[PDB]
């Protein structure tokens, strides 16, 4: 049912994580993180944040494109490993999906599960707000306050990105 | 009737293949200069649907334009092999036909037909740009008379 | 001559014209001859879901004027 | 009636792409003192139909050294994402009316890059690999400039909605107030579409065929279809951004005719350019956009943040 | 006798520097390249309609061999 | 604590366990750090968007800004490791003994 | 619903075209046909060998600048605030620091590809 | 004034893109501090009614608060209709 779209996207979100957490060739690990970024954008986008969902997808699409170039230069071998070529990779991949299956199986059967925290399986739609906003997007108004309210945040992040460029040149200088 | 249908389908695929011939960008010797003039404005092979493409995996025709030497022969067979079918070979010039001026050389293959199958032989040294274009239009007529589906229909 | 290039542009132009025309006409057909209601913000969506209830036929594009008040 | 709307979008798109190949070959032909296709059909009108059939009845091969799942996923991803970048385009009414349509197209254009990287890598060929890593360099070159060029224009429109760009240009095209930004935007769509003089991922005379050297038959056609659907789309985007068309709600067809003509002319300029200029070295493309466009784009971004404030011309949020 | 092909010193007066600045920023010499290919688009192509038309030859042309009679 | 929070919190645990169990490639571990940041971004965005905490809506963006700095910093170190040994294997990083 | 159905149709059409490509044509597969392409001669080594990136430093810098678009894209909404003096100050400060980063790398030969 | 003019001409001859960049950016920082219209941008943003204007309970001692929307009291947008 489409009422569980958020839950169905979060299952793919975990499956993508098991994709790169099992650590095959970073080429295939990068693909797994793109799938998680794509569905993660979908999950966030269904809670009312379209800018946040599209932005994280946009940032991670460029992030894994640099990682792809770095994988062909410094993280490549003759036979890049897939989720089936190695027992250690395959073992961790099957284990991740089985735990995902059991958690999904129990939450949809009992409507509850207790692991550190107590989770509810009624559906994500039961916690949404029943009132409408006005003529604006609340997420957009909060993000636009960074420049009027977040003067201190803009300075530290701005300085951090500046020093970030200085640092990477220093680290990679080699002399 | 089933024979009528396969006849019309055969006319359709035969038409599509002869109207969209893509020669491989492959020339060896002087004969490739005359092949350039067939792409030049006067003859404009592109207007017949004949477009060069460099990758053997996107080519339908190989034009062996020039001399084939023993050193190059393995390379020719490789690029011919890497052509998805259906694939046709056109042999252009005396060298590619039977060795030409260099028939009796220690280092020349006496005809490209010793290495690959050949569909059309274009004579000359070099054939004029208009003589190569005759061979291409003669190849198209050869494709127009194929009976792939009709032969399948009565197997 | 160069004007022999025009027939290929006319066919291409007709193909680019259809998507815009089809969407414009399909929207009219699906909203009772009006533009499809644009709801970019919750206030507009709130009014569209109120139109469904007022229409009495579960359609937001069925308008009810002063004939429905008395 | 929504499924009919989808089909009335993708099918005409695939037909326009088919005849853009004819139009490019004839326009390149006449700029080269020749004719181009005129035999297969009257004036070559059946040439695209002959090419489509030829490619899809030809043998496709999976190279012995290829990674099959990624080798076949790449062409599917390319065409699936080239058709997905048309759904928010107002012509004048979008199929999918998005509040952040400009962001959506940016996100999809960054995801469509991987149809090149995975295509080239999965082929397990040296020329496909060299082609794939040229797409990494190309994306690093234009991505920052492209996004900030859009931002500068949107500071005069006031929203990320594509349909709002129609209202912004109701009195005047944005080419006038933003001609410096329109120049850089146009060059960045050439780089983003891998078009000459920035056709480096393929680079015929250098890499034979680049990232798709190992592709044959139908799978190759999907990459070609995706390539040509993108250039039309990136020029429809340009016409909406800088050459706004008047929208009369009672004559929505007049918008489409006028908007279609501008898109055709911008698309013709892509073919006009491919016939006129040599090819950049892909390290010279990086320096073009980081040392020339980025310094200017950053300056113009500051200028367009301040200009609305100091003139009292900040656009409405909605 | 010889000539230099690329031994020239550009002018440094403010009007010449500005002219080169306009060329760099406004792509004047690239726009000029566009104008040359636009001219060809409106010229008659040099293509002949083979096989209905044939490229000119001469009586000295060396084609297929033949044995003659008296 | 809806059923979505379970999967998001499980994603973080998977990426954490993935980061703490190296195979060979330093690049494979860098992906797990970027995976963990993605989970935290999603989990924070969900909580903030659901509670209508308007001003907090910028926090997830500030979380991505400093995730890139770390990711860039990790890549810069990976360049120097590769330049010294020709690979990004972590078993070569053993000259220093505890 | 509409967006999801539009995506399913685009990738279903893309998939069906690929399926037809592999099942309609006549195939004749043999070893030499599917060997890797290297202009006619056998490749000398594996395509999976390391491929040096000469623009690695510029690629790292792309990660940092690509995060400025996330911080800069909210500007159209930021201009709607009543605190324009503060908003315009921090908008220009943020863009300027982005420019100083470019100037530093440019002057320190950071944008030049390694030999 | 002679040596400085040499610097400007030299950069204008070798980095015309950068000369335009710094000139454009300089105007972005300077003009807002000088334009008389900058104050109206603040007023227009403050005059846009996103929220509902919640009424004030009338205790009988609020002479500057209107009782009806069309009363003379309260802020006026006459300036905006002419700006
Ligand atoms: C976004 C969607 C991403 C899709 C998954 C990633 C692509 C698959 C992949 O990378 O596997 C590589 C990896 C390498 O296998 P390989 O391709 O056989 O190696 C190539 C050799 O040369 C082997 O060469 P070969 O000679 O064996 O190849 C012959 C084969 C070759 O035929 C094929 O390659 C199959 C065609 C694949 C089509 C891929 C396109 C998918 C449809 C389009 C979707 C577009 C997006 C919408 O032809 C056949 O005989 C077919 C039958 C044999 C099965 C072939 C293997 C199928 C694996 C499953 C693929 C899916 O495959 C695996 O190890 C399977 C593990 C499971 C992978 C999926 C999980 C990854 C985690 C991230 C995803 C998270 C979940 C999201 C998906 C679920 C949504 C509900
Ligand atoms: C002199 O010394 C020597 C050399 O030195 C030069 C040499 O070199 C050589 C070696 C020689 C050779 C290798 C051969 C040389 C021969 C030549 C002809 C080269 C000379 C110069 C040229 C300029 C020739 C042609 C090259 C170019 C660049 C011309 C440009 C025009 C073109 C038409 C090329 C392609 C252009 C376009 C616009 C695309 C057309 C491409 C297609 C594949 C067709 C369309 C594509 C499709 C996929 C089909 C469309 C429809 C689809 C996909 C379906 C859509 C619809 C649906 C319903 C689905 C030798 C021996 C030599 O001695
Ligand atoms: C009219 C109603 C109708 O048609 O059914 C839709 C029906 C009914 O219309 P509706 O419910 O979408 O809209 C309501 C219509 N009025 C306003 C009259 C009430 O919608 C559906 O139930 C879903 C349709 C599923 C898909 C329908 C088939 C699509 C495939 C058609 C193949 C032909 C496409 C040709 C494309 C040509 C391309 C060049
Ligand atoms: C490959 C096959 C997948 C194609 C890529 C899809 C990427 C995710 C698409 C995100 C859509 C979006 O941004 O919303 C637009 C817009 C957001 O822009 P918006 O601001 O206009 O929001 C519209 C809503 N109103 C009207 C209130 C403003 O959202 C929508 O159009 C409707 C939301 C539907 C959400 C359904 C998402 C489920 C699909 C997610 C698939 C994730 C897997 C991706 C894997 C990619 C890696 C291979
Ligand atoms: C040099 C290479 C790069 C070239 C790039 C530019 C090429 C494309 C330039 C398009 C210029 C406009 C094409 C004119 C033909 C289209 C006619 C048309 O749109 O309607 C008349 C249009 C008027 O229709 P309108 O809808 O554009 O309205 C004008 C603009 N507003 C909305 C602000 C009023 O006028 C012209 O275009 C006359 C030229
Ligand atoms: C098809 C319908 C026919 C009309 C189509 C339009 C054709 C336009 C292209 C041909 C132009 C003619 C060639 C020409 O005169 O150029 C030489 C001329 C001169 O070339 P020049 O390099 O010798 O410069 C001479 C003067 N100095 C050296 C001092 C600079 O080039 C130009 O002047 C063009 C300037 C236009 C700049 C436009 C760029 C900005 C675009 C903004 C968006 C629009
Ligand atoms: C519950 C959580 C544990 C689930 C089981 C996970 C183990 C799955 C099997 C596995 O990972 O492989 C067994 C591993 C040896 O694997 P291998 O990489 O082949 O070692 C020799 C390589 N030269 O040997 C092991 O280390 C398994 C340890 C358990
Ligand atoms: C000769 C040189 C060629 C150069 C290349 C030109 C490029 C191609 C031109 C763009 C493509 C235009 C093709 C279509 C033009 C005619 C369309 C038209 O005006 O039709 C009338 C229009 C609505 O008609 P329509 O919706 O398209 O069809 C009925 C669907 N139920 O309703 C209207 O009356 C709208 C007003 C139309 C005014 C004209
Ligand atoms: C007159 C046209 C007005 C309309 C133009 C509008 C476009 C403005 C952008 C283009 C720049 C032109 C404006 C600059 C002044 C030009 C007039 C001028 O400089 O005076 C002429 C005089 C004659 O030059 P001359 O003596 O032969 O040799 C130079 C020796 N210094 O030269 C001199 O000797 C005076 C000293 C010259 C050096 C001054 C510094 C010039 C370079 C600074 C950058 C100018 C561009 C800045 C704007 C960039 C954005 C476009
Ligand atoms: C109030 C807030 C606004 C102010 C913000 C404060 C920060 C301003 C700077 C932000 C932009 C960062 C870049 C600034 C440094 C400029 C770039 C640089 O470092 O140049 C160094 C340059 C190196 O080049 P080199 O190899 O030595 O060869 C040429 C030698 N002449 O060596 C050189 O020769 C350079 C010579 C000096 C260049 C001076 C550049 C000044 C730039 C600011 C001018 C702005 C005003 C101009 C516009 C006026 C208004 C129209
Ligand atoms: C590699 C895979 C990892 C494991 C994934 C889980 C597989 C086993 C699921 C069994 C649970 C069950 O019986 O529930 C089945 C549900 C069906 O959906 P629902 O919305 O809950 O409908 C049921 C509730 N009704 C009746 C109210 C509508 O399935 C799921 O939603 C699983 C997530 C989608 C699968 C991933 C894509
Ligand atoms: S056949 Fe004649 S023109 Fe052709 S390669 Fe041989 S010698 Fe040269």
């Amino acid at each position: 049912m489409m009422l569980y779209i958020v839950f169905i996207l979060s299952v793919i979100f975990v499956m993508g994580f098991v994709g790169f957490s099992s650590k095959p060739s970073p080429i295939y690990g990068g693909l797994g993180l793109i799938v998680s970024g794509g569905v993660g954008c979908g999950i966030v986008l269904n809670f009312g944040g379209s800018f946040l969902g599209l932005m994280v997808f946009l940032i991670y699409l460029g992030g894994m494109m640099v990682v792809f170039g770095y994988t062909t230069a410094m993280a490549t071998e003759q036979y890049p490993e897939i989720w089936l070529s190695n027992k250690a990779v395959l073992g961790a991949f099957v284990t991740g999906l089985l735990m995902e299956f059991f958690m999904v199986y129990y939450v949809l059967k009992d409507k509850e599960v207790e692991v550190v925290f107590e989770f509810n399986g009624l559906g994500d739609w039961v916690i949404y707000d029943t009132g409408d906003s006005g003529f604006f997007s609340e997420e957009a108004m909060g993000i636009a306050a960074l420049y009027s309210y977040g003067t201190w945040l803009v300075i530290v992040t701005g300085w951090s990105l500046l020093i970030g460029v200085v640092v990477i040149m220093e680290i990679t200088r080699g002399n | 009737r089933g024979e009528y249908v396969v006849a019309k389908l055969d006319d359709l695929i035969n038409w599509a293949r002869r109207s969209s011939l893509w020669p491989m960008t492959f020339g060896l010797a002087c004969c490739a200069v005359e092949m350039m003039h067939m792409a030049a404005p006067r003859y404009d092979m592109d207007r017949f649907g004949v477009v060069f493409r460099a990758s053997p995996r996107q080519s339908d025709v190989m034009i062996v334009a020039g001399t084939l030497t023993n050193k190059m022969a393995p390379a020719l067979r490789k690029v011919y092999d890497q052509m998805p079918e259906p694939r046709y070979v056109v042999s252009m010039g005396s060298c590619a036909n039977g060795g030409g001026y260099y028939h009796y050389s220690y280092s020349v293959v006496r005809g490209c037909d010793r290495i690959v199958p050949v569909d059309i032989y274009v004579p000359g040294c070099p054939p004029t740009a208009e003589a190569l274009l005759y061979g291409i239009l003669q190849l198209q007529k050869k494709i127009k008379r194929e009976k792939r589906l009709r032969i399948w229909y009565r197997r | 001559m160069w004007f022999e290039v025009l027939p290929g542009i006319a066919v291409m132009g007709v193909c680019l014209f259809i998507p815009g025309m089809a969407t414009a006409r399909i929207h009219r057909f699906s909203n009772g001859g009006k533009e499809k209601r644009v709801a970019h913000y919750p206030y507009q969506w709130y009014l569209m879901e109120r139109d469904r209830r007022v229409s009495g036929v579960n359609r937001s594009y069925v308008s009810k004027g002063l004939e429905n008040i008395d | 009636m929504f499924m009919i709307n989808i089909l009335m979008l993708i099918i005409p798109i695939l037909l326009a792409v088919a005849f853009l190949t004819l139009v490019e070959r004839k326009v390149l032909g006449y700029m080269q003192l020749r004719k181009g296709p005129n035999v297969v059909g009257p004036y070559g009108l059946l040439q695209p139909i002959a090419d489509a059939i030829k490619l899809f009845i030809k043998e496709p091969l999976r190279p012995a050294t290829s990674s099959a799942s990624m080798f076949i996923l790449a062409p599917i991803m390319a065409l699936g994402l080239a058709l997905t970048m048309w759904i928010p385009l107002p012509m004048p009414y979008p199929l999918i009316n998005m509040n952040l349509g400009v962001l959506f197209m940016l996100a999809m254009s960054s995801l469509a890059v991987y149809s090149i990287l995975w295509s080239g890598w999965a082929s397990n060929s040296k020329y496909a690999l060299i082609g794939a890593l040229r797409a990494v360099a190309q994306t690093i070159s234009y991505e920052v400039t492209l996004a900030i060029i859009l931002l500068s224009v949107l500071l005069m429109s006031g929203s990320f909605t594509l349909s709002t760009l129609i209202t912004t240009q109701e009195q005047m095209w944005l080419i006038l107030p933003a001609w410096p930004l329109a120049m850089m935007w146009f060059i960045s769509t050439l780089a983003e579409t891998n078009r000459a003089p920035f056709d480096l991922t393929e680079g015929e005379s250098e890499l034979v065929s680049g990232f798709n050297v190992e592709y044959a038959a139908g799978p190759f056609a999907l990459f070609f279809m995706a390539e040509y659907a993108n250039i039309i789309m990136m020029n429809i985007f340009t016409a909406i951004l800088f050459l706004g068309t008047s929208h009369n709600p009672h004559m929505p067809e007049l918008y489409t005719i006028n908007f279609t003509i501008k898109s055709l002319l911008l698309t013709m300029s892509f073919l006009w350019i491919r016939a006129s200029y040599p090819r950049f070295r892909y390290d010279q493309l990086m320096h073009l956009l980081w040392k020339n466009f980025l310094p200017l784009t950053l300056a113009l971004c500051m200028w367009h943040v301040s200009l609305p404030i100091l003139t009292s011309g900040i656009p409405p949020q909605t | 006798t010889y000539k230099y092909v690329n031994l020239r010193e550009p002018s440094m007066d403010m009007k010449s520097v500005t002219d080169r600045a306009a060329q760099t920023l406004l792509w004047t010499e690239l726009i000029r390249g566009l104008g040359m290919t636009l001219s060809y688009l409106f010229r008659e192509p040099a293509t002949i309609n083979y096989p209905f038309e044939k490229g000119p030859l001469s009586p000295r042309f060396r084609g297929e061999h033949a044995l003659r009679r008296y | 604590m809806s059923m979505v929070y379970m999967n998001i919190m499980m994603a973080f645990t998977v990426s954490l366990v993935g980061l703490l169990m190296y195979r060979s490639h330093l690049m494979s571990s860098l992906l797990c750090l970027e995976g963990m940041m993605l989970s935290l971004f999603v989990m924070a965005a969900l909580t903030i968007l659901n509670s209508h905490f308007t001003l907090a809506s910028m926090m997830p963006i500030i979380l991505l800004v400093f995730a890139a700095c770390e990711a860039a910093l990790g890549l810069s170190l990976l360049v120097m490791v590769s330049n010294t040994y020709g690979t990004d294997y972590v078993q070569n990083l053993n000259l220093l003994q505890c | 619903m509409n967006l999801m159905l539009a995506l399913l149709t685009n990738f279903t059409l893309a998939t069906l075209l690929v399926i037809i490509a592999f099942w309609l044509p006549q195939l004749n597969v043999y070893s030499e046909k599917t060997s890797p392409y290297e202009c006619g001669f056998d490749p000398m080594g594996s395509a999976r060998l390391p491929f040096s990136m000469k623009f690695f430093l510029v690629a790292i810098t792309f990660l940092l600048f690509d995060l400025e678009i996330a911080l800069l894209l909210p500007l159209p909404w930021a201009s709607q605030t009543a605190n324009l003096n503060t908003m315009l100050t921090m908008a220009l400060f943020l863009i300027i620091l982005l420019a100083v980063s470019l100037a530093y790398e440019w002057t320190q030969k950071g944008l030049e590809w390694t030999e | 004034a002679e040596r400085v003019a040499a610097f400007l001409k030299n950069v204008w001859a070798k980095e015309p893109v950068l000369v335009a960049s710094f000139a454009i950016a300089g105007l972005a920082v300077i003009l807002p501090t000088l334009s008389p219209y900058t104050k109206y941008s603040l007023m227009i943003n403050r005059a846009t009614p996103y929220n509902y204007p919640v009424p004030l309970r009338d205790d009988g001692n609020m002479p500057d608060v209107p009782s009806h929307p069309q009363d003379p009291q309260g802020p006026s947008l006459e300036w905006l209709k002419r700006l």
